[PDB]
């Protein structure tokens, strides 16, 4: 079913533009290959975690500009491009300005109205 | 609940080791008091460093 | 502020101390257990 | 008057029943009602990892006693040939289902159960008959003519 | 499939028991299991449906010549409340990938 | 015993720009073998990555324990990645050779 193994062209088929495939090592990759065998093997082995008491930066992003009505925790995947604040340098600016969708989806009713017209005339 | 605390407190006293024995001249002392002004005397600057140890 | 800086530093030092004293113990335990196992296998051979 | 009717009936199990109810294939040895992981039973014992009871495995290749790994039992486990079996074994004599090791409650205690592997399995070089849970005690030995390996059990202490 | 939505209109509206449409019958044990898998047999369906009662006798329809199931069985329990329980409960069930149907007779 | 929407792919964010794929493979390598991993090298997508495993339940245990997990000063955003969306950049083709092979080797 959906768990059927995949190919690198099939891999390039799913994800959108602008991402790179990485090996860090050949060795960590060999860890990933033994990982299957070691998912059984190293889970049966010594392991644990602990914490120490010690005194103590914290970045994060909502959607800031002026207002930008709120993003559900999932919708980030769609609207992530709006989160980054890089601005003012073509088509990428049309997709970027097209996030007025977000204003249609979530927001106050007036934002939905005005947004709706603005996208109609565009 | 508070009254149950009173009960834990009484039987807590009565379960102490040799608590009531006056044979050798032992002496028990109950002391009740308040901190008087406690809220009002907390120092904010200090309270900040004290909270930095916690959270 | 001074007390906080020096204090954090001191507790940190004490931390690396406790860790350093801990790892030696762990390795001693693993070596001990491995010895018990090797002795067990030897008792299995004879 | 040899066969009156050619079909008759069955009154027997169906392959899709036992199939669907156990699948990794279909497996055997569904866990009994008791089975519980060992770590949480060390939590009801009030035991941090220092004083906790963890069963570590020890390997010796049957020809040479002279670790390929070391295995915890704390995280039941399906001992089999390699994919289905979790505890895969390179031994060519192990049937596709060889045996199983289930921790049960009687206290949290380790148990070994043979699946009726065709060759059998030797315990302290003394085999056990199939289809009953056999408690294991620390330092006991397992080997799956057909024995290429050995195994030992250890509680974590010292 | 229509059953489960009748039980939802029966529970949602606060039908309150005896006016229940299992009181439609009161005379009948035998139940109808359609949409059954062809690999199934007597002992099996007995083992699954003796859950909610004790089944006295079931005649599963199996084509006379080939001698294989036509895909459904008429069953008979020892108890009616077992029938009411079984129709109202065991329905919309997955078996071997296919959802069986049950109802009175 | 799983929600259908989750998939073998996880979108992971709140990453540093210096972060190394060594830490990546190590950390994420707990739950199962990596199918592979991508990382945005592009001005907007820098700081984001996608992880893909040989099995879904791998990823399930991952998002279970890795939920809001920490690296450096950061708590990573761990979400199950969507499907479809932008795909057709690639095509459906190259089925003919492989299907001819399975039709040849096994003869079926």
């Amino acid at each position: 079913e959906r768990n059927r193994p995949l190919s690198d062209e099939e891999l390039d088929a799913m994800f959108p533009e602008g991402y790179k495939v990485l090996p860090p090592p050949a060795g960590y990759v060999p860890i990933r290959t033994p990982a299957r065998k070691l998912t059984a093997t190293p889970t049966p082995l010594g392991g644990m975690t602990g914490f120490h008491m010690q005194t103590e930066m914290k970045s994060v992003n909502d959607q800031p500009s002026g207002n930008l009505p709120f993003l559900k925790p999932d919708d980030i995947q769609y609207f992530d491009k709006l989160l980054v604040d890089v601005d003012e340098s073509e088509e990428q600016k049309e997709r970027k300005i097209m996030k007025l969708l977000l204003k249609i989806k979530n927001g106050t009713p007036p934002m939905r109205k005005a947004a709706l017209r603005q996208i109609t005339d565009k | 609940p508070p009254p149950l605390l009173v009960y834990k407190w009484c039987q807590g006293i009565n379960n102490l080791q040799d608590v009531w024995e006056t044979s050798e001249g032992e002496c028990n002392v109950m002391l009740e008091s308040r901190f008087e002004k406690m809220y009002e005397k907390i120092d904010l600057t200090l309270l900040n460093r004290l909270l930095r140890l916690i959270v | 502020y001074i007390a906080d800086r020096k204090a954090r530093e001191a507790v940190e030092m004490r931390a690396q101390v406790e860790r350093k004293m801990a790892q030696k113990e762990k390795e001693k335990h693993e070596e001990k257990l491995r010895e018990m196992a090797q002795k067990a296998r030897e008792r299995r051979a004879g | 008057n040899l066969q009156a009717q050619e079909e008759e009936r069955e009154f027997y199990n169906a392959r899709r029943r036992e199939h669907r109810q156990r699948n990794d294939p279909g497996g055997n040895n569904k866990e009994k009602e008791v089975p519980a992981k060992e770590k949480p039973s060390f939590e009801l014992s009030g035991a941090l990892l220092e004083d906790t009871n963890t069963f570590r495995g020890v390997v010796i290749k049957y020809s040479e006693p002279p670790r390929w790994r070391l295995y915890p039992f704390k995280n039941a486990y399906l001992l089999g040939r390699h994919p289905i079996d979790h505890p895969s074994c390179s031994k060519q004599h192990a049937v596709f289902q060889y045996r199983l090791v289930e921790y049960t409650r009687a206290r949290v205690k380790p148990y070994i159960i043979d699946l009726g592997s065709g060759n059998g399995t030797f315990l302290n070089n003394k085999r056990i008959e199939p289809q009953r849970y056999y408690e294991l005690k620390e330092k006991d030995v397992l080997k799956f003519k057909d024995d290429e390996d050995e195994e030992e059990e250890e509680e974590v202490s010292d | 499939k229509l059953i489960n939505e009748l039980n939802e209109r029966e529970v949602q509206l606060g039908v309150a028991d005896k006016v229940s449409w299992h009181s439609e019958y009161k005379d009948s044990a035998w139940i109808f299991l359609g949409g059954l898998p062809y690999e199934l047999t007597e002992g099996d369906i007995i083992c699954v449906f003796s859950q909610y009662g004790e089944i006295v006798n079931i005649n599963l329809v199996r084509d006379k010549k080939t001698g294989k199931s036509k895909g459904f069985c008429f069953l008979c329990y020892e108890d009616q409340r077992s029938t009411i329980l079984a129709v109202d409960n065991f329905n919309g069930i997955k078996i071997k990938g296919r959802t069986i149907r049950v109802d009175h007779v | 015993r799983l929600p259908p929407e989750v998939n073998r792919i996880l979108y992971i964010r709140n990453l540093p720009y210096k972060i190394t794929a060594e830490e990546m493979y190590d950390i994420f390598g707990k739950y199962g073998p990596i199918r592979q991993i991508r990382v945005g090298n592009t001005p907007e997508t820098r700081g984001t990555a996608y992880v893909v495993y040989e099995d879904i339940f791998d990823a399930k245990n991952a998002c279970d324990h890795l939920s809001g997990f920490n690296v450096c000063n950061r708590y990573l955003v761990v979400l199950y990645y969507n499907a479809n969306r932008a795909f057709q950049k690639m095509d459906t083709k190259k089925k003919e050779e492989q299907l001819k092979l399975l039709k040849e080797k096994y003869g079926i």
